[PDB]
């Protein structure tokens, strides 16, 4: 399919757990990219 | 004297470091008492399909 958030069922196998224990409230992603022009 | 002091910090995070663990040979078709990695039970350990 092209763009629509697809309908259909799947699952999610685990990747990893980590003992961290920190105050968490927010998250931002990162994107690969020049500034005034690029190709993607 | 060269002195090394192994102090530690505990009781403020999930424990992460400690000693090794024992390992023994398995056996089948006999009522034994297994302790598989968290599971302490008794019975006969055959193989699976």
């Amino acid at each position: 399919l092209v763009r629509d958030l697809p309908q259909g069922f799947s699952a999610l196998e685990p990747l990893v757990d980590l003992p961290i224990g920190i105050n968490i409230t927010r998250f931002q992603t990162l994107l690969a990219l020049s500034s005034s022009g690029w190709t993607a | 004297y060269r002195v090394v002091v192994l102090s530690f910090e505990l009781l403020h995070a999930p424990a992460t470091v400690c000693g090794p663990k024992k390992s023994t040979n398995l056996v089948k078709n006999k009522c034994v008492n297994f302790n598989f990695n968290g599971l302490t039970g008794t019975g006969v350990l055959t193989e699976s399909n």
